């Protein structure tokens, strides 16, 4: 997934 | 029925302001027995036929007088202010209203010209693996620039995000460690000057090896705030009047003016330095700068930007390039491995091209450029403002033409190649009356 | 051009309260017209609330003191239900300090909507700092007041509606339906939410923080490629779907690689009808939007502001001036490309940061438009331009130019950052304009004449 500042 | 006659010049001064090919007669007996005085002003060739000798035809013409023409540097140690890459440096153009004045502009790319490079890096969590290979960027880039110049200074800065909601979590815990428990992320921060420009590349490596990665929430980061500070904070970064390269290394988009409103930041960027202990302090007070603002402050401070971004965000920063003069875009890898070669390629493209810009001109005054580059390619219109594919030691020329219609007093504007401090001072005087 | 620009009435709020950040007409009847003024940095009597923000009611007939604060919420920050006993420590569940209440102000009939886009809470579970935003709805002329925080849901944090900031923009329909913009939902994809005053009331239940209005209309989450779009940054209403139910105009300023776009949603089932794209990167196309018929043909026309639009001067110098785009509606639909464009002349003036319809200012059978450049003028105090509607849309030249009469202090006035027109408060048969200027905590009202 990895959205925002590298939030998997 | 030319324009000169159909303007009824009441005096000599009026005849000049109306048409460049006009002349005023002052010899009696010229007038036919029933002429109006609105006839002494007429086409220069027409007055000679109607019966008006040259002695009695006043016709002031604009002249061109160079005032400073220091020659371009040649082979037979020199400080960068003794080096000349453009000439002349000052001249006077007397402008007949309607007539254009033209003068040549020589540009020659200096050899072994010094370079200052500042590396501004994204230390957000998404740039974790990247920081691992910059351990040796210092010495390795120092070694590679030896080929380019015998005088190279390097610096390092970092950035993350505005330190306010909603761009970061505001809980006391996440303020201490914005990442998960597994990571040991440092607290979020806007911008810090890790190292000012220097020649000791050994310092570069040790300092970068002491930086901890940080973190925040939204994907796009606040690099523009940092770009602004690096641009305007002149003496704290240590910019010399030479080639100035800003490497902007990120793996995500960018915040810009308008986004501050989410966090209650309505006040626009002021374009002023605000460093306390090499920390940007006013990220919570001033909005992100707009692109147009950065264009202004990057140009006046002669910064040449190299965007070193990942494959994913190439199209975004490619459009940013099109809006920023004297900048380049390269594809950064995952571990920032090809960064050195990325920087060299970017440099060689920026240095092989010169672009001229001029200051504000008064109404009536207009300008146009005619470029003459290597191999006979000749630009005109907007292409006249630039020449590309310029090697070291190569010379190129520009024929600049200035025209005036109105009749203001003594105006003045500068012409300057982008990236360099050297400029050409054009002083204007207006011929409004007869001599 | 008939606005009494030489003698406007000025209102003054508390210093540093951003009085005039939001403005609005209020009329719970033909008699008793008033001016509403938001001041999102005003201190309040709420216990333990630093600068909660407040909305001011300013009845017409100034003497002695016009403006007074509307008490939407006298209570401070509520406490965590499952932590009053605990071990040691009484935790607040919500945070009303610095919530910017009154950032947005809208009214319809005897109803008033006021929003706090920076209100945040913790949730009754894991400790967070989610700025869900909140709104307070006053109805039947203050006889009852309701909180409405449709982003304060079961879906917390950025991945959900935690950073929605519901109320960042807002508007009433001509029937009184509430429409909210929340640019932070689903990792800043943005969101539009909407419910009737009835639905909000028939489900109101203060005991449980997470309220769920039945029948609420709202855009849904999309794939992550749409993150960071800021849908709901700005909002307007008008009829574009060929019925009698007004539709939702919404700015998406950072959508499509930051070229931005505006979208129009079907007012009945909030589904997409139109899309209009910006022409330059990061011009903030969609910063402000508005809807009104500017050529007297019965069909509402679209207006969009891009205050960071950069352009080139004749001598080859770039400059941030801003620009406004106007799309005219026809029976067949709306053309994807603008019909005309208006461009600012002052560098960094942010032309097009605010827009409002004025109604027919000169009674010439054509509605007119006011456009604000909050940093225009020789002293950068701010400017408002009035453009006249006509047979072929808005005129190229402005009919009037409103500038503040007071001198420039050491901070910007933001004159023209907040506008509101199309209402005749004095009743002279000519519409009136309310210009905000929160920079010096003032709000100006201009008055038309025959
Ligand atoms: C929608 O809701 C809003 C808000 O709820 C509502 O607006 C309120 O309407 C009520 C009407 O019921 C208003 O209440 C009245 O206010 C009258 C004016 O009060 C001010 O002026 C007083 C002096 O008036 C004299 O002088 C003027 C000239 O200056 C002259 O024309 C008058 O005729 C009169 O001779 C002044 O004393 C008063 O100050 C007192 O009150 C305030 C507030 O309580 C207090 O802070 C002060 O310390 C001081 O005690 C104020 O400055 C007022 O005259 C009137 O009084 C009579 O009625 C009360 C009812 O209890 C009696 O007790 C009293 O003895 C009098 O007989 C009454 O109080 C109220 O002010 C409005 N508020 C706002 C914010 O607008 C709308 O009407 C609603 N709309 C609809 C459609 O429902
Ligand atoms: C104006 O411009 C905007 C923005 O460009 C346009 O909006 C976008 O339109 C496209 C095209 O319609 C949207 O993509 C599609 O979305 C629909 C609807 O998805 C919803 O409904 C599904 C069915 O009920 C449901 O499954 C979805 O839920 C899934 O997806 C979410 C997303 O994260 C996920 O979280 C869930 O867990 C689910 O996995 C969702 O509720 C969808 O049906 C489409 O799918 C088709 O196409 C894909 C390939 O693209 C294919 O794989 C599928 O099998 C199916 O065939 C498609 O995803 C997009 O979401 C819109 N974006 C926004 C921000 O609104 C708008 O259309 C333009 N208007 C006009 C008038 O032009
Ligand atoms: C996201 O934003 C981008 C940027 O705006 C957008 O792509 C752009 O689309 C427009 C038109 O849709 C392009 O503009 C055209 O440019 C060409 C030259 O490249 C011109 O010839 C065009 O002039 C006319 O001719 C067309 C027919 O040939 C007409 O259909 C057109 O309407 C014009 O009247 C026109 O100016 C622009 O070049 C691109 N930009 C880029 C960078 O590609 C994109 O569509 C947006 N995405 C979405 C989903 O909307
Ligand atoms: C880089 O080069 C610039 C110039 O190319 C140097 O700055 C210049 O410094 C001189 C002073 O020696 C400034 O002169 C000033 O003139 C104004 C009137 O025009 C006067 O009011 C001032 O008191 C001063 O005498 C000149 O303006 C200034 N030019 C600038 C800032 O563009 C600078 O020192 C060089 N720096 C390095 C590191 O090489
Ligand atoms: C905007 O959204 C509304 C609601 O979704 C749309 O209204 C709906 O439009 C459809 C197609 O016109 C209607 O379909 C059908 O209705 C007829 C008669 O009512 C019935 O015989 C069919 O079996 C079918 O159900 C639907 O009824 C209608 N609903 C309402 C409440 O009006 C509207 O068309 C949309 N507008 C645009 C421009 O997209
Ligand atoms: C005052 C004056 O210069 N008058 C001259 C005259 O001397 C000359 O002979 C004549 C010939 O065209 O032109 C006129
Ligand atoms: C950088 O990463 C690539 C794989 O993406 C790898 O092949 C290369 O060896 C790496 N370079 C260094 C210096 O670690
Ligand atoms: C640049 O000019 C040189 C001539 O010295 C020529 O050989 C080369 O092909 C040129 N390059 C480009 C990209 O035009
Ligand atoms: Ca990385
Ligand atoms: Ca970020
Ligand atoms: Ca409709
Ligand atoms: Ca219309
Ligand atoms: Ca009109
Ligand atoms: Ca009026
Ligand atoms: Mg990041």
């Amino acid at each position: 997934a990895c959205r925002g500042d590298g939030w998997c | 029925e030319n324009r000169c006659l159909k303007a009824n010049a009441k005096s000599c001064g009026e005849c000049i302001q109306a048409g460049p090919n006009c002349g005023w007669c002052t010899n009696s007996t010229f007038l036919q027995e029933g002429m109006p005085t609105s006839a002494r002003c007429d086409d220069l060739e027409a007055l000679k036929k109607k019966g008006c000798p040259p002695d009695d035809i006043e016709n002031p013409r604009g002249s061109k007088d160079i005032k400073k023409n220091k020659n371009v540097t040649n082979r037979s140690k020199l400080k960068p202010e003794d080096i000349t890459q453009i000439q002349p440096q000052q001249l006077v153009l007397r402008l007949r209203s309607g007539e254009p004045q033209t003068f040549t502009l020589k540009f020659k790319r200096a050899e072994d010209y010094p370079i200052d490079l500042y590396y501004l890096m994204d230390l957000s969590y998404s740039m974790k693996d990247d920081l691992e290979n910059v351990k040796s960027l210092g010495t390795d880039l120092m070694n590679e620039m030896r080929r380019i110049t015998s005088d190279f200074r390097i610096g390092f800065g970092s950035f993350v995000e505005k330190t306010v909601m909603p761009y970061i979590s505001t809980t006391p815990a996440k303020l201490r460690n914005p990442c998960t428990s597994e990571q040991n992320c440092t607290t979020p921060f806007s911008y810090k000057n890790v190292l000012s420009l220097t020649n000791k590349g050994e310092v570069f490596n040790e300092l970068v090896g002491k930086q901890r990665i940080s973190g925040n929430l939204d994907s796009p980061e606040g690099g523009f705030d940092a770009i602004m500070q690096v641009a305007v904070c002149g003496s704290l970064i240590g910019w010399r009047n030479v080639t100035r390269l800003l490497v902007f290394s990120t793996d995500a988009g960018f915040h810009f003016a308008g986004d501050g409103k989410l966090g209650g930041i309505v006040l626009p960027n002021d374009g002023q330095c605000h460093l306390e202990n090499n920390m940007y302090t006013m990220s919570h007070y001033y909005d992100y700068p707009s692109i147009a603002h950065l264009v202004q402050k990057l140009s006046e401070n002669n910064i040449q930007t190299i965007f070193a971004v990942t494959e994913e965000f190439q199209p975004v920063y490619k459009e940013l390039k099109n809006l920023i003069p004297k900048s380049a875009v390269g594809t950064l890898s995952a571990n920032s491995s090809n960064v050195i070669q990325l920087i060299i390629d970017a440099y060689n493209s920026l240095s092989s091209e010169v672009i001229l810009e001029n200051g504000k001109l008064s109404e009536g005054v207009t300008i146009s450029y005619k470029s003459y580059c290597k191999n006979g390619v000749n630009g005109t219109g907007e292409n006249g403002r630039k020449c590309s594919n310029i090697s070291i030691g190569d010379e190129v020329q520009f024929e600049i033409s200035i025209t005036s219609n109105k009749c203001p007093d003594s105006d003045s504007f500068k012409i300057r190649p982008l990236g360099f401090t050297e400029e050409v001072e054009v002083i204007l005087q207006y011929i409004c009356e007869c001599e | 051009f008939n606005l009494d620009a030489e003698a406007p009435a000025v209102l003054s709020g508390p210093p540093g309260s951003f009085f005039g950040f939001s403005v609005e007409f209020y009329r719970p009847g033909t008699d008793g017209v008033s001016v509403l003024v938001g001041a999102p940095k005003a201190n309040t009597s709420q216990p333990g609330v630093l600068q909660g923000g407040a909305v001011y009611l300013c009845p017409w007939g100034a003497s002695p003191t016009q403006c007074t604060p509307i008490e939407f919420d006298s209570k401070g920050s509520r406490l965590l239900e499952s932590s009053l006993s605990s071990s040691e420590g009484e935790e607040p569940v919500e945070y009303k300090s610095l919530q910017w209440f009154g950032a947005t102000v809208r009214a319809h009939g005897s109803s008033i909507l006021a929003c706090a886009p920076l209100y945040s809470w913790r949730t009754e579970k894991e400790p967070l700092s989610d700025p869900v935003g909140t709104c307070y709805l006053s109805t039947d002329n203050f006889t009852r007041i309701l909180e409405y925080a449709p982003c304060r849901s079961d879906f917390s944090w950025a991945a959900g509606q935690g950073y929605c900031q519901g109320g960042f923009s807002a508007e009433f329909t001509k029937t009184g339906r509430v429409v909210l913009g929340g640019p932070g939902s689903y990792f800043w994809q943005g969101q539009i939410l909407s419910a009737t005053q009835e639905q909000i009331a028939e489900s109101y239940y203060p005991e449980y923080l997470i309220n769920l209005v039945q029948g609420q209309l709202q855009t849904r989450q999309a794939s992550s490629i749409y993150d960071d779009s800021y849908l709901g940054y700005s909002v307007a209403v008008g009829e574009f779907s060929g019925d009698d139910t007004e539709d939702f105009v919404a700015g998406v300023p950072k959508g499509n690689l930051t070229y931005g776009y505006v979208t129009i949603l079907n007012g009945s089932d909030i589904r997409s009808l139109y899309n209009f794209s910006g022409e330059q990167m990061a011009s903030y196309f969609g910063y402000a939007v508005a809807a009104t018929d500017v050529n007297g043909d019965g069909l509402d026309d679209l207006l969009v502001g891009a205050p960071l639009l950069m352009d080139r001067t004749p001598d080859g110098r770039p400059q941030e001036v801003g620009r406004v785009y106007v799309y005219l509606q026809h029976p067949a639909g709306i053309e994807p490309t603008p019909t005309l464009t208006l461009t600012g002349h002052d560098e960094f003036g942010r032309f097009g940061s605010s827009l409002t319809p004025l109604g027919d200012l000169d009674q010439d059978g054509y509605n007119d438009v006011a456009i604000g450049a909050p940093f225009g003028g020789e002293t950068q105090q701010g400017v408002v331009f009035v453009f006249p509607g006509g047979p072929g849309g808005l005129g190229s030249k402005p009919s009037q130019v409103l500038q503040p009469l007071w001198a420039a202090s050491h901070t910007p006035d933001f004159f023209g950052s907040a506008l509101r027109g199309g209402r005749d408060l004095d009743g002279n048969g000519y519409p009136d304009l309310i210009v905000g200027s929160f920079g010096v905590d003032k709000a100006v009202v201009y008055r038309g004449r025959p």
